[PDB]
Protein backbone atom coordinates (compact mmCIF):
# COMPACT_ATOMS: atom_id res chain seq x y z
CA UNK A 1 0.00 0.00 0.00
CA UNK A 2 0.96 3.77 -0.69
CA UNK A 3 2.56 5.21 2.61
CA UNK A 4 3.90 8.74 3.41
CA UNK A 5 5.26 8.78 7.36
CA UNK A 6 7.09 11.90 8.24
CA UNK A 7 9.66 11.86 11.15
CA UNK A 8 11.60 15.00 12.82
CA UNK A 9 9.14 16.08 15.05
CA UNK A 10 9.30 17.71 18.85
CA UNK A 11 9.62 20.57 20.75
CA UNK A 12 12.44 23.14 19.47
CA UNK A 13 13.12 26.60 21.27
CA UNK A 14 11.93 29.89 19.90
CA UNK A 15 14.40 31.17 17.06
CA UNK A 16 15.74 27.51 16.60
CA UNK A 17 15.68 25.11 13.86
CA UNK A 18 14.14 21.69 12.76
CA UNK A 19 14.14 19.68 9.93
CA UNK A 20 11.15 17.23 9.30
CA UNK A 21 11.64 14.16 6.87
CA UNK A 22 8.79 12.36 5.11
CA UNK A 23 9.00 9.00 3.84
CA UNK A 24 7.47 7.82 0.65
CA UNK A 25 6.63 3.87 -0.47
CA UNK A 26 4.33 2.20 -2.70
CA UNK A 27 4.10 4.92 -5.40
CA UNK A 28 6.34 6.21 -7.68
CA UNK A 29 7.68 9.08 -5.50
CA UNK A 30 9.93 10.95 -8.44
CA UNK A 31 6.25 11.36 -10.25
CA UNK A 32 5.22 13.54 -8.14
CA UNK A 33 5.53 17.13 -6.64
CA UNK A 34 5.33 16.52 -2.76
CA UNK A 35 3.35 19.23 -0.31
CA UNK A 36 3.82 20.01 3.55
CA UNK A 37 0.95 21.37 5.34
CA UNK A 38 0.62 22.25 8.88
CA UNK A 39 -2.48 22.41 11.44
CA UNK A 40 -2.44 24.45 14.21
CA UNK A 41 -3.82 23.08 17.66
CA UNK A 42 -7.39 23.48 16.77
CA UNK A 43 -7.33 24.79 13.21
CA UNK A 44 -7.69 24.45 9.59
CA UNK A 45 -5.08 22.60 7.18
CA UNK A 46 -2.66 25.52 5.85
CA UNK A 47 -1.01 25.03 2.88
CA UNK A 48 3.20 25.08 3.67
CA UNK A 49 5.38 24.20 0.76
CA UNK A 50 5.46 22.52 -2.32
CA UNK A 51 8.70 20.33 -3.95
CA UNK A 52 8.54 19.57 -7.71
CA UNK A 53 8.96 16.26 -9.15
CA UNK A 54 12.71 16.77 -10.53
CA UNK A 55 13.34 19.14 -7.73
CA UNK A 56 14.53 22.18 -9.23
CA UNK A 57 11.30 23.80 -8.60
CA UNK A 58 10.22 25.24 -5.00
CA UNK A 59 7.92 27.29 -3.40
CA UNK A 60 6.67 28.76 -0.01
CA UNK A 61 3.67 29.96 1.70
CA UNK A 62 4.65 33.89 2.37
CA UNK A 63 5.04 33.19 6.54
CA UNK A 64 7.61 30.77 6.13
CA UNK A 65 9.27 32.09 3.38
CA UNK A 66 12.85 32.85 3.91
CA UNK A 67 13.08 30.68 6.95
CA UNK A 68 11.92 27.09 5.47
CA UNK A 69 13.86 25.07 2.63
CA UNK A 70 12.61 21.83 1.16
CA UNK A 71 14.64 19.10 -0.68
CA UNK A 72 14.45 15.55 -1.91
CA UNK A 73 16.32 12.41 -2.80
CA UNK A 74 14.03 10.61 -5.38
CA UNK A 75 17.02 7.48 -4.92
CA UNK A 76 15.65 7.48 -1.05
CA UNK A 77 12.02 7.77 -1.69
CA UNK A 78 12.87 10.70 1.11
CA UNK A 79 11.92 14.58 1.25
CA UNK A 80 12.88 17.16 3.97
CA UNK A 81 11.73 20.57 5.18
CA UNK A 82 14.16 22.35 6.88
CA UNK A 83 12.56 25.00 9.39
CA UNK A 84 14.69 27.69 10.93
CA UNK A 85 13.72 31.12 12.77
CA UNK A 86 10.78 28.84 14.49
CA UNK A 87 8.39 30.70 16.58
CA UNK A 88 5.13 30.07 18.20
CA UNK A 89 2.92 30.23 15.00
CA UNK A 90 4.59 27.35 13.18
CA UNK A 91 3.50 24.83 16.01
CA UNK A 92 1.65 22.57 14.38
CA UNK A 93 0.88 19.18 12.96
CA UNK A 94 2.88 18.89 9.69
CA UNK A 95 1.49 16.47 7.16
CA UNK A 96 3.36 15.53 4.00
CA UNK A 97 0.64 15.01 0.70
CA UNK A 98 0.37 15.03 -3.07
CA UNK A 99 -2.67 17.43 -3.29
CA UNK A 100 -3.69 16.62 -6.97
CA UNK A 101 -0.90 17.78 -9.73
CA UNK A 102 -1.16 20.35 -12.09
CA UNK A 103 -2.33 17.87 -15.31
CA UNK A 104 -5.79 17.81 -16.67
CA UNK A 105 -6.66 14.53 -15.04
CA UNK A 106 -6.02 15.10 -11.48
CA UNK A 107 -3.10 12.88 -9.93
CA UNK A 108 -3.82 10.82 -7.12
CA UNK A 109 -3.77 12.36 -3.17
CA UNK A 110 -1.78 10.39 -0.71
CA UNK A 111 -1.79 12.35 2.92
CA UNK A 112 1.03 11.36 5.57
CA UNK A 113 0.59 10.45 8.80
CA UNK A 114 1.31 14.02 9.99
CA UNK A 115 4.16 14.74 12.74
CA UNK A 116 3.89 17.10 15.82
CA UNK A 117 6.12 20.08 16.23
CA UNK A 118 5.65 22.56 19.45
CA UNK A 119 7.75 25.57 19.32
CA UNK A 120 8.29 26.44 23.44
CA UNK A 121 11.21 27.33 25.60
CA UNK A 122 9.79 25.00 28.32
CA UNK A 123 11.54 21.97 28.80
CA UNK A 124 10.86 18.13 28.15
CA UNK A 125 8.99 16.53 31.27
CA UNK A 126 7.62 13.30 31.80
CA UNK A 127 4.53 12.66 32.80
CA UNK A 128 3.18 11.61 36.30
CA UNK A 129 0.61 9.04 36.30
CA UNK A 130 -1.76 9.49 38.99
CA UNK A 131 -5.01 6.65 39.43
CA UNK A 132 -8.36 7.19 38.93
CA UNK A 133 -9.96 4.25 40.96
CA UNK A 134 -13.40 3.30 40.90
CA UNK A 135 -15.07 3.71 44.23
CA UNK A 136 -19.02 4.31 44.56
CA UNK A 137 -19.51 6.28 41.78
CA UNK A 138 -20.66 3.72 39.50
CA UNK A 139 -23.64 3.09 37.67
CA UNK A 140 -26.01 -0.16 38.14
CA UNK A 141 -20.85 -1.09 35.78
CA UNK A 142 -18.02 1.03 36.81
CA UNK A 143 -15.23 3.97 36.22
CA UNK A 144 -11.87 3.91 36.58
CA UNK A 145 -9.10 5.62 34.68
CA UNK A 146 -5.69 7.08 34.74
CA UNK A 147 -4.46 10.88 35.24
CA UNK A 148 -1.69 12.01 33.36
CA UNK A 149 -0.62 14.99 34.49
CA UNK A 150 2.29 17.76 34.11
CA UNK A 151 4.10 16.52 30.93
CA UNK A 152 5.89 18.53 27.93
CA UNK A 153 5.07 18.30 24.81
CA UNK A 154 2.76 16.18 23.14
CA UNK A 155 1.54 13.40 22.52
CA UNK A 156 0.89 10.79 25.15
CA UNK A 157 -0.89 7.52 24.29
CA UNK A 158 -2.97 5.29 26.84
CA UNK A 159 -3.80 2.30 26.04
CA UNK A 160 -5.32 -0.55 28.65
CA UNK A 161 -4.23 -4.00 29.60
CA UNK A 162 -1.53 -3.28 26.62
CA UNK A 163 -4.62 -2.65 24.10
CA UNK A 164 -6.46 -5.94 25.10
CA UNK A 165 -8.70 -3.40 26.58
CA UNK A 166 -10.50 -0.87 23.96
CA UNK A 167 -14.65 -0.82 24.29
CA UNK A 168 -15.37 1.74 26.76
CA UNK A 169 -12.35 3.81 26.94
CA UNK A 170 -12.21 7.32 26.55
CA UNK A 171 -9.13 9.20 26.49
CA UNK A 172 -10.03 12.86 26.84
CA UNK A 173 -7.46 15.59 24.55
CA UNK A 174 -4.63 17.13 26.58
CA UNK A 175 -5.72 20.38 28.05
CA UNK A 176 -2.37 22.85 28.75
CA UNK A 177 -2.26 23.81 32.39
CA UNK A 178 -1.57 27.35 33.75
CA UNK A 179 2.09 26.29 34.27
CA UNK A 180 2.97 25.68 31.02
CA UNK A 181 2.04 21.43 31.16
CA UNK A 182 -0.29 18.87 29.79
CA UNK A 183 -3.04 17.50 31.41
CA UNK A 184 -4.88 14.45 30.40
CA UNK A 185 -6.48 11.48 31.53
CA UNK A 186 -7.97 8.39 30.08
CA UNK A 187 -10.94 6.81 31.52
CA UNK A 188 -12.52 3.06 30.97
CA UNK A 189 -16.18 1.71 31.60
CA UNK A 190 -15.92 -1.88 33.53
CA UNK A 191 -18.71 -3.92 34.99
CA UNK A 192 -18.32 -3.69 38.41
CA UNK A 193 -18.04 -7.61 39.06
CA UNK A 194 -15.21 -7.94 37.94
CA UNK A 195 -13.24 -4.96 40.08
CA UNK A 196 -12.27 -7.90 42.60
CA UNK A 197 -10.96 -10.18 40.11
CA UNK A 198 -9.32 -8.78 37.33
CA UNK A 199 -6.37 -6.21 37.02
CA UNK A 200 -6.46 -3.00 35.22
CA UNK A 201 -3.20 -1.29 34.01
CA UNK A 202 -3.38 1.59 32.06
CA UNK A 203 -0.08 2.09 30.15
CA UNK A 204 0.84 5.84 29.47
CA UNK A 205 3.60 6.29 26.67
CA UNK A 206 5.15 9.17 26.07
CA UNK A 207 7.46 9.54 23.54
CA UNK A 208 9.18 12.75 23.45
CA UNK A 209 10.54 12.41 27.06
CA UNK A 210 11.56 8.65 27.67
CA UNK A 211 9.09 7.39 29.44
CA UNK A 212 6.83 4.24 29.09
CA UNK A 213 5.04 4.38 33.05
CA UNK A 214 2.79 1.22 33.74
CA UNK A 215 -0.10 2.20 36.67
CA UNK A 216 -2.59 -1.07 37.98
CA UNK A 217 -5.22 1.32 39.13
CA UNK A 218 -6.79 -0.74 42.01
CA UNK A 219 -10.29 -0.31 43.95
CA UNK A 220 -11.01 2.25 46.18
CA UNK A 221 -12.25 0.25 49.58
CA UNK A 222 -15.22 2.94 49.51
CA UNK B 1 12.56 17.53 -20.11
CA UNK B 2 9.33 18.56 -21.61
CA UNK B 3 7.39 18.49 -17.87
CA UNK B 4 10.36 20.86 -16.42
CA UNK B 5 9.94 23.17 -18.84
CA UNK B 6 6.09 23.71 -18.28
CA UNK B 7 6.65 23.54 -14.64
CA UNK B 8 9.14 26.22 -14.82
CA UNK B 9 6.35 28.56 -16.53
CA UNK B 10 3.74 27.65 -13.92
CA UNK B 11 6.42 28.40 -11.07
CA UNK C 1 -4.05 34.05 -3.97
CA UNK C 2 -7.16 31.88 -5.09
CA UNK C 3 -9.07 32.24 -1.22
CA UNK C 4 -12.20 29.31 -0.88
CA UNK C 5 -14.38 30.46 1.47
CA UNK C 6 -16.59 27.58 3.11
CA UNK C 7 -20.40 27.40 4.28
CA UNK C 8 -21.53 26.85 6.55
CA UNK C 9 -19.11 27.17 9.50
CA UNK C 10 -21.15 23.78 10.78
CA UNK C 11 -23.75 22.07 10.28
CA UNK C 12 -25.99 20.02 12.78
CA UNK C 13 -28.45 17.33 11.09
CA UNK C 14 -30.12 13.93 11.94
CA UNK C 15 -28.82 10.50 10.27
CA UNK C 16 -30.09 9.75 6.90
CA UNK C 17 -30.76 13.10 6.38
CA UNK C 18 -28.99 15.50 3.48
CA UNK C 19 -25.78 17.78 3.79
CA UNK C 20 -25.10 20.15 1.41
CA UNK C 21 -21.47 22.33 2.02
CA UNK C 22 -20.18 25.09 0.04
CA UNK C 23 -17.00 26.16 -1.02
CA UNK C 24 -16.39 29.39 -3.50
CA UNK C 25 -13.14 30.66 -4.58
CA UNK C 26 -12.13 34.03 -4.91
CA UNK C 27 -11.41 33.26 -8.64
CA UNK C 28 -12.51 30.80 -11.34
CA UNK C 29 -10.41 27.55 -10.71
CA UNK C 30 -12.57 25.33 -13.08
CA UNK C 31 -13.33 21.51 -12.25
CA UNK C 32 -9.99 21.92 -10.36
CA UNK C 33 -11.46 21.61 -6.91
CA UNK C 34 -11.37 18.61 -4.49
CA UNK C 35 -12.54 17.64 -1.26
CA UNK C 36 -10.85 16.29 2.23
CA UNK C 37 -12.45 14.38 4.88
CA UNK C 38 -10.52 14.81 8.50
CA UNK C 39 -11.95 13.03 11.52
CA UNK C 40 -10.27 14.35 14.52
CA UNK C 41 -7.09 12.81 15.86
CA UNK C 42 -6.69 11.01 11.99
CA UNK C 43 -4.79 12.72 9.11
CA UNK C 44 -6.91 14.09 6.33
CA UNK C 45 -8.30 12.20 3.17
CA UNK C 46 -9.33 12.98 -0.04
CA UNK C 47 -12.89 12.33 -0.72
CA UNK C 48 -13.61 14.24 -3.70
CA UNK C 49 -11.08 15.17 -6.83
CA UNK C 50 -11.61 17.51 -10.20
CA UNK C 51 -14.77 18.66 -8.27
CA UNK C 52 -17.70 15.37 -8.92
CA UNK C 53 -15.33 12.33 -9.03
CA UNK C 54 -14.84 9.97 -5.97
CA UNK C 55 -11.65 8.66 -4.40
CA UNK C 56 -10.67 5.13 -3.66
CA UNK C 57 -13.30 3.35 -0.98
CA UNK C 58 -15.63 6.32 -0.84
CA UNK C 59 -18.84 5.19 -0.82
CA UNK C 60 -22.11 6.30 -3.30
CA UNK C 61 -23.54 8.37 -0.76
CA UNK C 62 -20.95 11.64 -1.12
CA UNK C 63 -20.99 13.56 -4.14
CA UNK C 64 -19.41 16.91 -5.47
CA UNK C 65 -20.80 19.75 -8.14
CA UNK C 66 -19.92 22.83 -9.82
CA UNK C 67 -17.46 24.89 -11.68
CA UNK C 68 -15.87 28.20 -11.92
CA UNK C 69 -16.02 29.81 -8.69
CA UNK C 70 -19.00 27.99 -6.75
CA UNK C 71 -19.01 24.11 -5.60
CA UNK C 72 -21.09 22.14 -3.66
CA UNK C 73 -20.31 18.75 -1.58
CA UNK C 74 -23.30 16.69 -1.29
CA UNK C 75 -23.69 13.60 1.47
CA UNK C 76 -27.40 11.95 0.63
CA UNK C 77 -27.72 9.23 3.94
CA UNK C 78 -25.79 10.82 6.82
CA UNK C 79 -24.04 8.26 8.50
CA UNK C 80 -23.19 8.71 12.60
CA UNK C 81 -19.67 7.76 11.32
CA UNK C 82 -19.58 11.26 8.87
CA UNK C 83 -19.14 13.08 12.14
CA UNK C 84 -16.20 14.94 10.64
CA UNK C 85 -14.71 18.27 9.59
CA UNK C 86 -14.53 18.73 5.42
CA UNK C 87 -12.13 21.28 3.77
CA UNK C 88 -12.24 21.87 0.51
CA UNK C 89 -8.65 22.26 -1.69
CA UNK C 90 -7.80 23.89 -4.97
CA UNK C 91 -5.25 23.19 -7.49
CA UNK C 92 -5.79 25.91 -10.62
CA UNK C 93 -2.99 27.84 -9.25
CA UNK C 94 -0.94 24.46 -8.97
CA UNK C 95 2.21 26.23 -7.26
CA UNK C 96 0.43 27.72 -5.01
CA UNK C 97 -2.38 25.40 -3.06
CA UNK C 98 -5.11 26.61 -1.17
CA UNK C 99 -7.45 25.66 1.41
CA UNK C 100 -10.54 26.34 2.70
CA UNK C 101 -11.51 27.41 6.58
CA UNK C 102 -13.27 24.02 6.95
CA UNK C 103 -16.51 23.29 7.73
CA UNK C 104 -17.57 20.76 10.47
CA UNK C 105 -20.37 18.22 10.44
CA UNK C 106 -22.18 16.86 13.81
CA UNK C 107 -24.85 14.31 13.59
CA UNK C 108 -27.86 14.48 15.41
CA UNK C 109 -29.01 11.47 18.05
CA UNK C 110 -31.53 11.15 20.37
CA UNK C 111 -30.65 13.26 23.65
CA UNK C 112 -28.86 11.29 26.06
CA UNK C 113 -28.69 12.49 29.75
CA UNK C 114 -24.52 12.48 30.85
CA UNK C 115 -23.45 9.61 33.25
CA UNK C 116 -21.10 11.93 35.89
CA UNK C 117 -18.85 10.32 38.27
CA UNK C 118 -16.47 11.92 40.40
CA UNK C 119 -13.22 10.94 41.35
CA UNK C 120 -11.48 11.65 44.68
CA UNK C 121 -7.62 12.78 44.00
CA UNK C 122 -5.26 10.08 45.31
CA UNK C 123 -3.53 9.76 48.28
CA UNK C 124 -0.36 10.16 46.32
CA UNK C 125 -1.14 13.36 44.71
CA UNK C 126 -2.12 14.95 48.02
CA UNK C 127 1.86 14.47 49.38
CA UNK C 128 2.97 16.30 46.30
CA UNK C 129 0.82 19.26 47.55
CA UNK C 130 -1.87 19.47 44.92
CA UNK C 131 -5.36 18.12 44.48
CA UNK C 132 -7.02 17.10 41.15
CA UNK C 133 -10.40 16.34 41.48
CA UNK C 134 -12.21 14.89 38.76
CA UNK C 135 -15.79 14.96 37.67
CA UNK C 136 -16.45 13.07 33.89
CA UNK C 137 -19.62 13.74 31.97
CA UNK C 138 -19.86 10.21 29.89
CA UNK C 139 -21.74 9.59 26.53
CA UNK C 140 -24.29 12.23 25.97
CA UNK C 141 -25.98 14.49 23.75
CA UNK C 142 -26.30 17.50 22.88
CA UNK C 143 -22.93 18.55 23.58
CA UNK C 144 -23.85 21.68 25.62
CA UNK C 145 -22.93 21.00 29.08
CA UNK C 146 -22.10 23.37 32.12
CA UNK C 147 -20.05 22.13 34.77
CA UNK C 148 -19.77 23.76 38.05
CA UNK C 149 -17.64 23.03 40.90
CA UNK C 150 -18.53 24.13 44.57
CA UNK C 151 -16.56 23.44 47.41
CA UNK C 152 -18.74 23.97 50.53
CA UNK C 153 -21.32 25.08 48.68
CA UNK C 154 -19.00 27.85 47.85
CA UNK C 155 -19.11 28.32 43.57
CA UNK C 156 -15.39 27.88 42.54
CA UNK C 157 -13.58 29.89 39.35
CA UNK C 158 -9.86 30.07 37.90
CA UNK C 159 -8.95 26.39 39.61
CA UNK C 160 -11.22 24.10 36.99
CA UNK C 161 -10.61 22.92 33.20
CA UNK C 162 -12.58 20.84 31.04
CA UNK C 163 -11.37 18.49 27.88
CA UNK C 164 -14.35 17.39 25.23
CA UNK C 165 -13.77 14.30 22.99
CA UNK C 166 -14.92 14.31 19.52
CA UNK C 167 -17.74 12.77 18.53
CA UNK C 168 -17.85 9.12 18.51
CA UNK C 169 -18.22 7.48 14.98
CA UNK C 170 -21.01 5.29 15.90
CA UNK C 171 -23.17 6.71 18.56
CA UNK C 172 -22.42 10.11 18.35
CA UNK C 173 -22.24 11.01 21.90
CA UNK C 174 -19.85 13.01 23.63
CA UNK C 175 -17.65 13.14 26.87
CA UNK C 176 -16.42 15.31 28.90
CA UNK C 177 -13.94 15.98 31.85
CA UNK C 178 -13.25 18.69 34.17
CA UNK C 179 -10.70 18.87 36.53
CA UNK C 180 -10.78 20.87 40.02
CA UNK C 181 -7.08 21.78 40.73
CA UNK C 182 -6.56 22.71 44.51
CA UNK C 183 -3.38 22.79 46.67
CA UNK C 184 -2.88 20.20 49.29
CA UNK C 185 -3.72 22.78 52.60
CA UNK C 186 -7.12 24.01 50.44
CA UNK C 187 -8.64 20.67 50.23
CA UNK C 188 -7.67 19.38 53.70
CA UNK C 189 -9.46 22.57 54.94
CA UNK C 190 -13.25 21.61 53.38
CA UNK C 191 -15.44 18.61 53.14
CA UNK C 192 -18.09 18.98 50.83
CA UNK C 193 -16.80 18.41 46.76
CA UNK C 194 -19.74 18.63 44.15
CA UNK C 195 -19.69 19.09 41.00
CA UNK C 196 -23.21 20.42 39.69
CA UNK C 197 -24.39 19.32 36.29
CA UNK C 198 -27.08 21.55 33.51
CA UNK C 199 -27.82 19.80 30.94
CA UNK C 200 -30.90 19.08 28.47
CA UNK C 201 -31.23 15.14 29.41
CA UNK C 202 -31.60 16.14 32.62
CA UNK C 203 -35.04 17.31 34.09
CA UNK C 204 -33.04 19.45 37.11
CA UNK C 205 -29.92 20.13 37.83
CA UNK C 206 -27.91 17.12 38.88
CA UNK C 207 -24.94 17.25 41.85
CA UNK C 208 -22.53 14.72 42.26
CA UNK C 209 -20.64 15.65 45.21
CA UNK C 210 -18.52 13.19 47.89
CA UNK C 211 -17.26 14.25 50.95
CA UNK C 212 -13.82 14.08 51.83
CA UNK C 213 -13.04 10.78 54.75
CA UNK C 214 -16.12 10.04 54.36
Amino acid sequence: QVQLVESGGGVVHPGGSLRLSCAASGFTFSDFAMNWVRQAPGEGLQWVAIISYDGRNKHFAASVRGRFTISRDNSKNTMFLQMSSLRAEDTAIYYCATLGGWFEEASPTYWGRGTLVTVSSASTKGPSVFPLAPSSKSTSTAALGCLVKDYFPEPVTVSWNSGALTSGVHTFPAVLQSSGLYSLSSVVTVPSSSLGTQTYICNVNHKPSNTKVDKKVEPKSC
Amino acid sequence: SKRSFIEDLLF
Amino acid sequence: EVVLTQSPAIVSLSPGERATLSCRASQSVGSRLAWHQQKPGLAPRVLIYDASNRATGIPARFSGSGSGTDFTLTISSIEPEDSAVYYCQQRGDWPLITFGQGTRLEIKRTVAAPSVFIFPPSDEQLKSGTASVVCLLNNFYPREAKVQWKVDNALQSGNSQESVTEQDSKDSTYSLSSTLTLSKADYEKHKVYACEVTHQGLSSPVTKSFNRGE
